[PDB]
């Protein structure tokens, strides 16, 4: 109300209006599922188009052979926080010629939105993030809030209506953890659980997305006739 | 160092600074450009509520950016000369890099990208300048005359005016400046530059400014006499 | 390659009663070659005189820049700087490039308004003051003009012997010195009069 | 630029069939100087590596610090710190290698040579060498300073390539490597009869060996020399 | 933040007007008139002190002439610590362009000089601007004796005759009835003292209340002179005028 | 590069200027034009380092135009000269100097008077009735001292001049491929198309 | 006042809102892409009849390969002109290559979000970038204020966009010929002009892979023109 | 090295020899030293062939920015001081360039400058450059004429490079020509200095000094 | 004084087929007088069907093929996992080097792969980035030996048809990726009994459309 005007301004209550308002800009975005197995973790994302001439928003980006996020909400944010997770792994590799553990690359994220949220100027960033990836741990999937919170979970959803797949998701916990050295299996799992966030409109060849990283398998996305298997 | 924004969009979509910018123009008193097949014609306007003033020294409306441009302006005077002083130095600046004087063109390019550079950066505000860029091309007899105003929005004109009541003189040369035949002599250029600013003028003694810019770096302001000798051929032809 | 020693030229200023003097040379070179007979190398800011001696880029530099400071002194003091503040203004505007000095030889002549005191005064390329009562040399005869000047000085000359006996100094030592010569200009510097006088002598 | 002022010598090394061996003597040389006598020069980096250094000691006495503080670094934020997410030789090699590179590329060199010694998570022998010009590169055998000219060449006789290393057991390694550092103490004038000793094994993990000395010298045959040609007596 | 606080120095209003400029000019209108008349044999510089004590040392005093260098000199209205940073610095832009160049810088390059540091702070750096009006007075072997005035938009005119301060319109009006274009330097030092007379806010014009500067040729042959007048000089000239 | 010389006569100021461009090995050019006009009445000749001495000339050439631009009005030749000495001085103390001579040719229109000005690299500033750089003056300035008067036409310059480039032709070692001769004058600057 | 980079409560950021109102003031231009070029229309709408058109200049080649029309407050197109050309040669430099479109595209729309309190405020104006390269073919972009680029088989920007985005909904197919595209775009442009098109108040351009990026002469326009007339009064 | 050209009436010939040596080692001879800058515009390689290649590619760059801005073709002069300017701002540094910017433009005709990495810039007729510099001279000087025919003129280019080749120890390989029209440079081959040498030996009847 | 920079000896050769390339080197790494490794890998699989080996400094030459596989990755980020032709591969290590002009790379790069013909390439560059595309390219210790074989066995040079007397030049055949082996296999035998440097092993790298394959042979350890 009188304390929105920067995110460098807490209201009477300790809430920080900026960071509610950047998150709000989640709740618009497209759905995108997060969920893993043992062996794998898989990305679902439903593409959002502006018309029938433009093409679908992309969601998901790599960040390294072993690691790649989905994103919801405001694009340019995503590009700018997954460049800087480019870096890190990149960073990484070079120097230690080690891979980048997916619980130190949700550390890194946490830390640079949260100087975007104390510092007047600035504003916070406008997007969420599911990153998934394969390290010496085996699969992780991970949830990203612009107010700098980062979560590990087995599964989960951000974007419009992402709480019909959150809750499919919680219910099928321990069947799709079970779905071990089956990535095809999985991904059922994953096109099922974003299906329970859609109205209206339904899983299209050039409407969904899909990635996938694992034991023996690099991050790759699936985009078009790639994905018509699974629709 | 001071980043203020200060020149930021409202919600109907306008920069208000720099559309009070453009309202700053309007104060200012009016100048008019006509190009004729071979010339081009500045003229401007001197409000007389300032007599007891020194005109050998005053600045005077128009200056040479080089020896074959000139630019004249309406608004804040003070504000003109700074793009003044960077087209200067960029037209030497041309010269020694490009080994050739700059094109109209190009100099009204420069000083367009300078005004808009202030419309969105911090800690500045507009120009109150529109400005009308006049001259040749190196080695080249077409005419050409060029306008430019705060947002940095420039364009050709085959004649235009700026400043206050540049609408009623935008009339009058829309009306008596035709195309497929433009003032084929300096004569009938003055002649019509004249009679535009005697629309709003007041007096016509020296409250008229005139320089004539021809191809081959020709440039020559006009004296009190000289136009006064337009000045009473246009009124005595009004008089019928 | 000795920058002190490219140009040459002579400066020598003495004491007298109720009076000083300050002379030079008028040669500028390029070593061996001879460039200018009319480089004179005494100026004025106000009644303060200086003279310098050695690089003439960096005396012409220095005059132009004692100039600057004489001029924005005067409008700001209201009065015209004295040849003991000045003295301590050229010694500050030397050491300020004590790393990337100068080479000169500053020499300061004239009489304190107020109290009429003769006043002379030299430096160093880097400011080190020297302030004699007798007589102040600078330049690439400088070794000669010690010599002349110990042994032709005696104080409280009258401006008349005083202006014979520098000038007499100058000459001969400019004489023994290859760099040195081509001309010279001797000044009487009196309380509320100034006499300057062209010298003629050998030009080789 | 600098100069080495305090120095440390050789440090050689070998791989086996379970692991690796690192060895180098207990001496800081102050030029022709034998000054001090207690120097480590093996730095041991969690239970998997060994680093030995050999030149300047100010320079190696930095450079144990930054291990040591790659060790704290690495705990922050690491419930695995101690399993999975470990140091690896390999990280802890490529880290310093691109110190070593960085600071000859600013002409201010760390002036030592290092080798790196240890096991890997999978259980394969690591053993590679940098030293001030950021050069690095790996063998069977490795050696710095003097060690490089006399014990690469004994101890490339028992591992000679790739395929001796299955071949080759601790106790013929160990054997090896002692009897190099007894031949350096016969020939380098800036070494010491002390020295420390590490295996790192992957069954039986870090043993490391202070206060060992050469043993064993031959000397008598000293008596019968006289002279320099024709002296008899 | 900090932007709550920002005044905003450097914006237009909706009519395309500069407000601190037009404020600063609102303050100049308040202080002391300063009039410049220009002759063909010379330069009058004339300005009233305000509202003044018998305590104050008149004859050390200086809140309206300043000498900016031997050919050119300034009268001041409105505020006279803004007017002493300018001043200085115009002083400093005189002695660059002369060691530069071993001549004597031209009257209207020192003028434009600083105006264009005048300008400056309306358009960049959020400071208010200097709330100082100048006349210049100087002399230059191209134009001659020639008059200026610039205001804390940084806009810059010459003149024949010009006022600024207080009750410029009056005195503006009066100028403009009795100047001429062969006017002599005398005859401009009454013009100037008996505008002031008739426009000045107090009972009576007193030497007290008066600063005074004539830039003539009347230096001996073919130089340039400043006379600053002492307090007993503006005396005289009052009586001589016959205003006392 | 190599010779340039100047002559102060009654009514105008000649600048002559060597026409080779020599890089170590080969003549490269021998029709090289070392002068440029700074203003309709000054001319400045140059020598000294390759490359510099053109980025010098031009430098100098800019900023006069642009002052004459903003002024409408043509600097004296001794405010040019006082110019160009500063921005030597300068340089001289640079990271790395302008190694460059010049000679200053102009005829003052205010006092209707032709004045040269000599200025080497350091800055060194001297007003003279004829200079030059180099070893130029070894050779010239002896002939120069016995026939120069004040009151000499500009064909007496001429001919003059002539007398020093021949002796400079017989004595000097460089095959400096002739000179390119300018006069500067109340009317401006012209070329001496035949020397 | 309020921050340049302020979120509303909706989740949008005010200034970028605000800039897609000044472009929607904008002259109209419209993009149409097939698989044998993409053409590019504009409306160029000068203030006066004194006012010599062909100085107006809404339609720019980035390189050979792409070319960009803009609608809004042009001026602020310039700067991202400059980049766009200089992305384009530089990567050619690094590479010994063509720059993808996308790639240039994307280039260009990193410089959107760079303002704050870098510039003061986002660029008042949209670009349509159409392009050709060896491994994507035709592609048209729609570059915003946002940072957001959408690729389009046909749009339009400006004050006639949602009038025209409707009538290409109907017209384009995938079959399309580029001269079917040109008289498309001539046609959809005179539905949504206040005065009348003709060859000096609108202007035509296309690029194909044989002869790159091309702005139409007012003659050969003028033809299309009479072209479309014809075929409009043939039924 | 040796590179030369040299403006006539039908434009500019440009002719280089091919052979890179470090030392006495001769280390390629089949190198590229004409450098294609743009299809109007082209530079010589002599000295640090890096130097030259990076810099006259850049070159191109920069000229092809100019004619997207200016919407017109950027003039030699143009063109030739963008390069000396860049190499002049690294005076002192070490590059080592020596370099024939040639072109054919309306406004300027035929048109060759000089520029070299110590800050020179010369427009000119004639030009060559290299360590076999003085014999490709001798050639060019005693046959060149405005009016010859481009026939003539590109086998004085390449008989030029030829003379180079077979005296200067570091001058050879094979010849590259190229014929500068105002609608753009026209390759016109490589020619192995080997078998040119003597097909030149016997049809011309020079070099009677080597047995053939 | 300190020397920022080393020679650790080594010779590489790349040779360009008609639809294949190799790239070889020796595994064999010194400093004066003495062997660090009998095999220290040389020549890189970069990715995008490249192969590189920069010779010379090894710790220049290590920084420098590190960089631009780094290049290849952000490569792929920027450009939509767009293949990375052998030219635009050459074109960007050009400015790598370039851009440490006055701190050199002390080495001798060369890459090998096949052009977007499907030809095979070489390119060769200097230390400060100068390249060309060649048919024939030895680097490093023992490249002066290594040059004139194969000008002489791979081009043909100075041989002509028997018969005619030096009128007919033997025409140039295209040769096999197993006769091109033969003849590096040969060079680096060669090279191995007169450059002291060059020994211990070869390893090569054969690059077709299919991709990458490696070829080990022993050489001489002494
Ligand atoms: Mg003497
Ligand atoms: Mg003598
Ligand atoms: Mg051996």
């Amino acid at each position: 109300n009188n304390y929105d005007g920067d995110t460098v301004t807490f209201s009477p209550t300790g809430r920080l209006f900026q960071v509610e308002y950047a998150l709000e800009a989640i709740k618009q975005g497209s759905v995108t599922v997060g969920l893993r197995s043992n062996t794998h973790a898989v990305l679902v994302a439903l593409k959002r188009n502006a018309d029938e001439l433009s093409s679908y928003q992309k969601k998901i980006i790599k960040c390294d052979e072993h690691m790649g996020l989905s994103l919801a909400g405001l694009a340019p944010d995503a590009r700018v926080l997954s460049n800087y997770l480019r870096q890190q792994c990149n960073y990484s590799s070079l120097v230690f010629n080690r891979k980048l553990a997916v619980e130190r690359a949700g550390h890194l994220l946490c830390d640079k939105a949260q100087k975007n949220t104390q510092s007047y100027g600035g504003r916070p960033y406008g997007v969420g993030l599911l990153i998934i990836g394969y390290d010496k741990s085996g699969a992780h999937l991970l949830e990203f809030q612009p107010s700098g919170n980062v979560t590990e979970l087995y599964g989960t959803a951000i974007g419009a209506r992402s709480q019909g797949a959150k809750t499919y998701l919680e219910r099928t916990l321990d069947t799709f953890i079970k779905i071990d050295g089956n990535p095809d299996e999985l991904i059922k799992a994953g096109v099922e659980a974003i299906s329970q966030s859609l109205r209206d409109e339904s899983l299209t060849v050039d409407n969904l997305s899909i990635a996938i990283v694992g034991k023996d398998t690099p991050f790759t996305i699936y985009d078009g006739e790639a994905v018509a298997k699974y629709i | 160092g001071y980043d203020r924004a200060l020149s930021i969009f409202s919600p109907d979509g306008h920069i208000f600074q720099v559309e009070y910018a453009l309202e700053a123009v309007k104060r200012g008193t009016c100048a008019v450009g006509v190009k004729g097949k071979n010339c081009v014609v500045l003229g401007c306007e001197r409000r007389s509520t300032l007599k007891l003033q020194d005109t050998r020294i005053t600045p005077s409306k128009v200056s040479k950016i080089d020896s074959h441009v000139v630019l004249s302006f309406s608004g804040l005077n003070a504000d003109s000369r700074i793009l003044i002083e960077k087209a200067r130095v960029e037209a030497q600046s041309h010269r020694l890099t490009l080994e050739d004087p700059v094109t109209v063109e190009y100099l009204t390019r420069y000083v367009a990208g300078v005004q808009q550079r202030y419309t969105q950066s911090g800690g500045v505000r507009p120009f109150g300048v529109s400005t009308l860029i006049a001259g040749f091309d190196p080695r080249d007899d077409e005419p050409k005359l060029y306008q430019t105003e705060p947002s940095g929005i420039y364009s050709s004109w085959s004649a235009q005016t700026i400043g206050r009541n540049s609408k009623t003189v935008r009339e009058f040369l829309e009306k008596n400046y035709d195309r497929k035949e433009p003032p084929a002599t300096v004569e009938e250029c003055v002649k019509l530059t004249v009679r535009s600013l005697l629309e709003v003028v007041q007096t016509g003694a020296k409250n008229i400014e005139i320089t004539v810019v021809k191809p081959d770096s020709d440039i020559v302001a006009l004296s009190s006499e000289e136009i006064n000798q337009y000045v009473t051929q246009i009124e005595q032809e009004k008089q019928e | 390659s000795d920058p002190s020693s490219i140009n040459g030229g002579i400066v020598v200023a003495m004491t007298g009663k109720d009076c000083v003097a300050i002379a030079c040379d008028l040669r500028l070179g390029s070593q061996s070659l001879g460039v200018s007979n009319k480089f004179e190398k005494i100026f004025h800011y106000g009644h303060v005189f200086l003279g310098i001696t050695g690089l003439a880029t960096d005396v012409t530099t220095l005059n132009e820049m004692f100039r600057y400071k004489t001029n924005l002194y005067k409008l700001k003091e209201e009065r015209a700087i004295e040849p003991e503040t000045f003295t301590q203004l050229v010694s500050s505007s030397l050491y300020e490039r004590r790393f990337g000095p100068y080479f000169v030889g500053p020499v300061v002549a004239g009489i304190n308004s107020k109290s009429g005191k003769p006043f002379i005064a030299g430096f160093d390329l880097i400011g080190c003051i020297d302030e004699a009562k007798d007589f102040i040399v600078s330049g690439t005869a400088s070794d000669q003009l010690f010599g002349m000047c110990e042994s032709l000085y005696e104080p409280n000359l009258e401006p008349e012997d005083l202006f014979e006996t520098i000038s007499q100094a100058l000459l001969n030592a400019a004489d023994r010195d290859a760099l040195s010569g081509w001309g010279a200009v001797v000044y009487i510097i009196k309380k509320d009069e100034v006499v300057k006088r062209y010298l003629k002598m050998r030009q080789d | 630029t600098q100069q080495p002022i305090v120095t440390g010598t050789s440090v050689i090394s070998m791989k086996y069939d379970n692991g690796v061996i690192i060895a180098a003597d207990n001496l800081g040389s102050y030029g022709s100087l034998l000054r001090f006598n207690g120097v480590e020069r093996l730095i041991p980096v969690g239970d998997n590596t060994v680093v030995g250094i050999s030149g300047d000691i100010s320079d190696m006495q930095h450079i144990e610090r930054l291990l040591k503080d790659l060790v704290t670094e690495n705990a922050y934020d690491n419930p695995l710190a101690d399993a999975e997410e470990a140091l690896e030789p390999s990280y802890i090699f490529e880290y310093l290698a691109t110190v070593m590179y960085q600071r000859r590329s600013k002409m201010n060199p760390l002036w030592n040579a290092i080798i790196v010694a240890g096991v890997q998570s999978n259980g394969d022998q690591f053993l590679r060498y940098v030293n001030l010009l950021g050069v690095t590169y790996s063998s069977p055998t490795l050696a710095t300073g003097f060690g490089a000219h006399m014990a690469n060449p004994l101890l490339r006789k028992v591992v000679d390539r790739e395929s001796d290393i299955p071949k080759t057991t601790v106790q013929v390694a160990e054997e090896a490597i002692v009897n190099a550092m007894r031949v350096l103490y016969y020939r380098d004038a800036r070494s010491s009869r002390n020295f420390s000793l590490a295996i790192i094994d992957k069954n039986t993990g870090l043993t490391f060996k202070k206060n060992l000395q050469v043993e064993n010298m031959k000397w008598d045959f000293a008596k019968d020399i006289k002279g320099y040609g024709t002296q008899k007596i | 933040g900090s932007r709550r606080y920002d005044s905003r120095t450097t914006i237009f209003s909706p009519e395309g007007r500069l407000y601190q400029v037009e404020y600063a000019l609102e303050s100049i209108s308040h202080a002391g008139t300063a009039i410049g008349i220009m002759a063909s044999d010379g330069i009058v510089l004339a300005a009233e002190r305000k509202v003044t004590s018998t305590l104050l040392e008149q004859d050390t005093s200086t809140e309206k002439l300043y000498k900016l260098n031997d050919k050119i000199a300034v009268a001041v209205a409105g505020l006279t610590a803004d007017a002493e940073i300018l001043i200085n610095t115009a002083r400093i832009h005189a002695q660059n362009y002369l060691k530069t160049y071993n001549e004597d810088i031209p009257v209207e390059i020192l003028v434009r000089r600083l105006s264009d540091i005048k300008q400056g702070y309306t358009q960049h750096g959020g400071l208010r601007p200097f709330g100082v009006s100048f006349i210049y007075a100087g002399y230059d072997d191209r134009y001659g004796y020639q008059l200026y005035t610039s205001n804390p938009s940084g806009n810059y005119t010459g003149w024949k005759a010009i006022s600024v301060g207080a009750n410029t319109s009056a005195a503006q009006t009066l100028l403009q009835m009795d100047y001429k274009d062969d006017m002599k330097v005398d005859d401009a030092i009454e013009l100037a003292l008996k505008t002031l007379s008739k426009t000045t806010d107090s009972s009576a014009l007193t030497y007290d209340r008066l600063e005074f500067a004539t830039i003539r040729k009347g230096a001996n042959d073919g130089e340039v002179y400043q006379k600053i007048f002492k307090p007993q000089e503006i005396k005289d000239i009052l009586v001589k005028t016959g205003i006392t | 590069m190599d010779i340039i010389l100047g002559i102060r006569v009654q009514d105008s100021v000649i600048l002559a200027s060597s026409k080779a461009v020599t890089r170590g090995i080969s003549v490269l050019k021998d029709s090289d034009d070392k002068t440029r006009q700074l203003s309709p009445h000054t001319l400045m000749s140059f020598a000294g380092e390759a490359g510099d001495t053109v980025q010098f000339a031009e430098y100098i050439q800019a900023n006069i135009q642009l002052y004459s631009i903003r002024e409408d009005y043509e600097l004296s030749p001794q405010a040019v000269s006082s110019f160009v000495r500063q921005e030597l001085a300068k340089s001289i103390r640079s990271r790395r100097p302008y190694q460059v001579n010049v000679l200053i040719g102009g005829y003052d229109k205010k006092k209707n008077k032709p004045e040269l000005y000599q200025i080497d690299y350091l800055g060194t500033k001297v007003e003279l009735p004829y200079g030059a750089h180099g070893y130029s003056g070894f050779y010239t300035f002896s002939l120069l001292d016995h026939h120069y008067r004040p009151d000499m036409t500009t064909e007496e310059g001429l001919d003059l001049l002539k007398l020093c480039v021949q002796e400079l032709e017989k004595r000097m070692p460089m095959d400096f491929k002739g000179v390119i001769v300018k006069i500067v004058d109340k009317d401006g600057i012209r070329q001496v198309d035949d020397f | 006042d309020r921050g340049v980079s302020t979120f509303s409560p909706e989740g949008r950021l005010f200034q970028v809102e605000y800039s897609l109102e000044a472009i929607k003031l904008g002259s109209t231009a419209i993009g149409i892409a097939t698989k044998e070029g993409v053409v590019l229309g504009v409306e160029k709408r000068a203030t006066s009849p004194l006012l010599e058109s062909d100085s107006i200049e809404k339609i720019v080649e980035i390189d050979r390969h792409i070319g960009c029309a803009m609608s809004g407050l042009t001026a602020d197109a310039r700067s991202m002109i400059e980049h766009a050309r200089t992305a384009a040669v530089t990567h050619n430099l690094y590479y010994d290559e063509d720059i993808n479109v996308e790639s240039l595209t994307q280039s260009v729309c990193d410089l959107a979000l760079r303002f704050g309190e870098l510039m003061s405020r986002p660029f008042g104006v949209a670009l349509l970038i159409a392009g050709h390269d060896a491994d994507d073919g035709y592609q048209l972009f729609h570059a915003e204020p946002s940072g957001t680029f959408y690729r389009y088989n046909a749009k339009a920007i400006g004050s006639g966009s949602e009038g025209a985005q409707a009538e290409l909904l109907n017209e384009w197919h995938s079959s399309l010929t580029l001269k079917e595209a040109e008289l498309l775009v001539l046609k959809i442009l005179k539905q949504v002009m206040e005065e009348k098109l003709d060859e000096n108040n609108a202007q035509l351009s296309c690029i194909t892979k044989q002869d790159g990026f091309k702005i139409y002469d007012n003659e050969k326009t003028a033809e299309l023109i009479k072209e479309l007339k014809e075929k409009e009064a043939a039924e | 090295t040796t590179t030369l050209a040299f403006r006539f009436q039908g434009g500019i010939i440009v002719a280089v020899d091919s052979r890179a040596t470090a030392g006495n080692w001769v280390a390629s001879q089949t190198v590229k030293k004409v450098i294609e800058i743009n299809p109007f515009l082209l530079g010589t390689m002599a000295g640090c062939a890096a130097d030259c290649q990076f810099w006259e590619t850049w070159l191109g760059s920069q000229c092809r920015l100019h004619e997207l801005r200016e919407k017109e073709r950027i003039s030699v002069a143009a063109a030739s001081k963008i390069l000396s300017n860049l190499v002049y701002q690294y005076k002192g540094a070490g590059l080592s360039m020596g370099t024939m910017i040639c072109g054919y433009t309306r406004k300027e005709g035929p048109t060759i400058y000089y520029v070299d990495s110590d800050g020179t810039r010369l427009k000119g007729d004639i030009f060559c450059v290299g360590s076999g510099q003085t014999f490709a001279y001798g050639v060019l000087d005693s046959n060149y004429k405005w009016d010859l025919s481009v026939e003539d003129a590109l086998y004085l280019g390449k008989r030029s490079i030829l003379a180079a080749a077979h005296r200067d120890a570091y001058s050879g390989g094979s010849v590259n020509l190229y014929h500068v029209t105002e609608d753009g440079w026209i390759y016109h081959g490589n020619h192995d200095v080997g078998e040119l040498f003597w097909k030149v030996k016997e049809e011309e009847g020079s070099f009677n000094n080597v047995i053939g | 004084q300190f020397n920022p920079y080393g020679d650790n000896g080594g010779t590489i050769l790349g040779i360009a087929g008609e639809d294949f390339a190799v790239l070889a080197g020796d595994t064999r790494n010194i400093t004066d007088y003495s062997i660090n490794s009998r095999y220290e890998p040389k020549v890189f699989d970069c990715g995008d069907n490249i192969v590189m080996s920069a010779n010379g400094f090894a710790a220049d030459g290590d920084a420098l093929v590190k960089r631009f596989k780094n290049s290849v990755k952000w490569y792929h980020f920027d450009h939509n996992d767009k293949k990375l032709s052998i030219n635009s591969a050459a074109r960007n290590i050009q400015h790598l080097l370039y851009g440490k002009r006055f701190f050199p790379y002390y080495v001798h790069t060369i890459i090998a792969g096949l052009d977007e013909d499907g030809k095979g390439a070489v390119y060769s560059f200097d230390p400060v980035g100068s390249y060309e595309r060649e048919q024939c390219r030895a680097g490093g210790a023992a490249a002066s030996l290594i040059m004139p074989f194969l000008d002489n066995q791979v081009n043909f040079k100075n041989q002509y048809e028997p018969g005619t007397n030096g009128k007919v030049k033997k025409p140039l055949k295209y040769l096999s990726v197993e006769e091109v082996i033969k003849l590096v296999r040969d060079s680096f035998t060669s090279a191995t009994e007169r450059h002291i440097q060059v020994g211990d092993g070869l390893e090569i790298l054969i690059v077709t459309k299919d991709g990458v394959r490696k070829e080990f042979y022993e050489l001489k350890r002494d």
